[PDB]
């Protein structure tokens, strides 16, 4: 059937596909920022492990 | 949006026709099946474009180059057929060796 | 069908006073669970699980091993599966009450696993996973490698199986988010079982999770140089071409970046660069390049995988690589055998060594009987020929005009064509 | 295709001009063109072809 009903259901099939879109985006990119994060902070904190070790 | 998508295939449907040019130079007939395919959505342009770039490039490398070897053929014919008459000419009475 | 089940479990609410009832469960449990059941509020919910942290998570497993009945078991995992969405730090409820049972909260549902429900079963491998992911506990043992094995025979069940390898990837993903869930997987058959997972062409859905997978996992240098075994750029280059999704496309790419710039050898980045020109990426990427996307993020990867290809594309190119293949007999078409640029300011180097280059050229077109070898061979002179009027005349004395011509009614059409090709370059001129 | 999602159709009452199309068959092409040469009739208006 082509009723309101209908369109209303795959507008809302949209909508949803839409939102895991976004989700997904989401996803990927908070972990590509753990990543970064992580890497940094192993980055400084191996820069200071040498004045540290250096120094005892 | 898609303008480039159609600029890539107008230059498709020229290359396709550069080879049906040459075709129809040719005595070769052109088939006819009637199959009626669709267009494939996924990315098969890439490999038609790679098909059809190998059917144009070695069609006018291998003209360019017959073109050229016909040339040096002739050419290299009108040297024998000089040489030839040359030694005939040359042969009156030939003592000397050189 | 996840999200569905999730709804139909959250509306369907089975009365927790039938195990109170039956003596299944502990009576402060059941007394928990209707608190929390009437208390909906965000405000109300945290209290009460402030106030029995270790109460809440109790009779939760009591509830739900004691109880056979599907409904419970469903209920209790929706409601924790919303509190999780709600707040992802209250798993630090469920790792207060671990801690306080002095047992990881791992065995209280790996048997929980095996229940009949498929849907409980994935509620349960979900709040275990975001729990890994949230708390402290790096999952580990005999229990981390059962959790594994059962994600695994999940993933070779493989649509409402499709669905449940859905939710499976997810948590697979939430799992290989941390450092050390990377090397576990790695030291497990994980690669080998998500590159069938993708031979196997599974869903778009499906073929997204594993992508991700694939890119989180490419992340450490370690894991990236041990996973060259499996040699995964083929298929994804593949699967990239086949499929035109953009999701698809997007974490492809990322997987290629990743790979190409976590590498810890210069080796290794070359052998992936290498690997990528052979699957014939670098067209792939130019066409994406010139295609236009919304996100700064494809752009960006697109680039720096074009630009890696190029450069990696300009050493092999390096003519140093064409004397070491033709030292080891390397003719295998491969970009230096090509490249305009190499051959066209390169082609007087094949003098070298007192024309050593042409001489063990002549040799393998004499004596070599590999199709690929001979094509290879009578490409690379036609391709000196051209580049170098100059050595038509060494060919001559060499006597590699025979031999070309000799090959061009060779038996393997694939020779046959590059032996026409090297023949009428050499013949072009006098 | 294999997209989960399903495109969707929507009718829209309309103030635009409809076309006129007439189902042409084999045997009246050649007169509905020949009716049509002179002006393309007007949507649903009596047929002369
Ligand atoms: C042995 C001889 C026996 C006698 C036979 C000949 C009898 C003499 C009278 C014949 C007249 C032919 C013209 C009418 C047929 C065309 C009408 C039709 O159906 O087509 C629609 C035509 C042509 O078809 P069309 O290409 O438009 O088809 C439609 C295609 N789409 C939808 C894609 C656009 O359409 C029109 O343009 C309609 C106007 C037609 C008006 C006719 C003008 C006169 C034409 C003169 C023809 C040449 C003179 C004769 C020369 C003979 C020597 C070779
Ligand atoms: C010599 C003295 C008499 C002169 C006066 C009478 C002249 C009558 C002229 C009409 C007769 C010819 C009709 C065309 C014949 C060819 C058929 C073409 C294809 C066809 O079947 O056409 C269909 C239309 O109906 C038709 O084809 C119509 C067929 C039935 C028409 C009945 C009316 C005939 C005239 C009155 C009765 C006879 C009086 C004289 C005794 C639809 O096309 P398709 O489905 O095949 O298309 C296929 C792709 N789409």
């Amino acid at each position: 059937a082509l009723s309101d009903a209908d369109v209303q259901k795959q507008i809302k099939h949209m909508m949803a596909f839409i939102e895991q879109e976004a989700n997904e985006k989401a996803e990927e990119i908070d972990a590509k920022a753990e990543e970064e994060f992580n890497i940094e902070k192993g980055r400084l904190v191996q820069t200071q492990r040498l004045k540290i070790m250096e120094y005892y | 949006k898609f303008v480039n998508e159609v600029r890539r295939c107008e230059e498709m449907d020229r290359k396709l026709r550069f080879v049906e040019k040459e075709i129809r130079k040719a005595n070769i007939p052109i088939m006819d099946t009637g199959e009626n395919p669709e267009v494939p959505f996924p990315r098969d342009m890439i490999d038609l474009e790679a098909n059809f770039e190998k059917i144009e490039n070695e069609l006018k490398e291998i003209n360019t180059n017959q073109e050229a070897l016909k040339r040096n053929f002739l050419e290299l014919t009108e040297l024998k057929f000089i040489l030839r008459k040359t030694q005939q000419f040359f042969d009156e009475m030939a003592d000397p060796d050189l | 069908i996840i999200a569905a089940k999730a709804a139909e479990v959250r509306a369907n609410k089975v009365n927790w006073q039938s195990y109170l009832q039956g003596q299944m469960i502990s009576a402060e449990d059941c007394e928990f669970i209707q608190r929390f059941e009437m208390k909906r509020c965000s405000e109300e919910k945290q209290e009460m699980l402030q106030t029995e942290g270790s109460q809440c998570a109790k009779t939760f497993i009591n509830l739900m091993t004691h109880i056979s009945k599907e409904q419970t078991v469903q209920y209790i995992l929706t409601m924790v599966d919303d509190m999780l969405q709600e707040n992802h730090q209250r798993v630090s409820i469920f790792f207060d009450y671990a801690k306080r049972s002095k047992s990881t909260a791992w065995p209280y549902f790996l048997p929980m696993l095996n229940r009949q429900d498929p849907f409980t079963v994935h509620m349960a491998a979900r709040i275990i996973a975001k729990l890994a992911a949230w708390g402290k506990e790096l999952m580990e043992g005999s229990d981390l490698n059962y959790y594994f094995n059962w994600i695994k025979t999940q993933l070779s069940s493989q649509s409402d199986s499709s669905q449940y390898v859905q939710c499976v990837a997810g948590c697979l993903q939430l799992m290989l988010r941390v450092n050390e869930y990377r090397f576990a997987w790695v030291e497990a058959d994980g690669v080998n079982c998500i590159m069938g997972v993708l031979s196997n062409k599974c869903g778009f859905q499906l073929q997204y999770q594993m992508i991700f997978s694939i890119w989180l996992l490419a992340f450490s240098p370690q894991m990236c140089e041990h996973l060259r075994r499996y040699n995964i750029i083929p298929v994804l280059s593949d699967i990239l071409q086949e499929s035109v999704k953009e999701k698809v496309t997007r974490i492809i790419l990322a997987a290629f970046r990743n790979f190409l710039e976590k590498s810890t050898e210069r080796e290794t980045r070359q052998e992936y660069a290498l690997a990528m020109i052979q699957c014939k990426v670098l067209k792939q990427l130019e066409n994406l390049e010139q295609q236009k996307y919304d996100d700064e993020d494809i752009s960006e990867d697109i680039k720096f995988l074009l630009e890696k290809l190029g450069e990696s594309v300009q050493d092999l190119s390096s003519f140093d690589e064409y004397s070491s293949e033709l030292k080891s007999g390397r003719l295998e078409w491969s970009p230096v055998h090509k490249s305009e640029k190499f051959w066209r300011e390169n082609a007087v180097r094949l003098n070298e060594k007192n024309y050593e280059l042409l001489k063990i050229l002549t040799k393998l077109l004499e004596v070599s009987d590999d199709p690929q070898v001979l094509a290879v061979a009578a490409h690379d002179v036609g391709e000196y020929v051209r580049h170098y009027p100059r050595g038509k005349r060494v060919f001559e004395q060499l006597g590699g005009k025979q031999l070309v011509m000799n090959h061009m009614h060779h038996e393997d059409q694939q020779v046959r064509y590059n032996a026409l090709l090297a023949v009428q370059k050499l013949m072009v001129h006098n | 295709s294999g997209s989960t999602v399903p495109s969707i159709l929507n009718r829209m009452q309309t103030n635009q001009t409809p076309p006129t199309y007439n189902k042409t068959n084999k045997f009246t092409h050649g007169f509905q063109n020949i009716v049509d040469a002179y002006g393309i009739g007007t949507y649903r208006e009596i047929n002369p072809a």
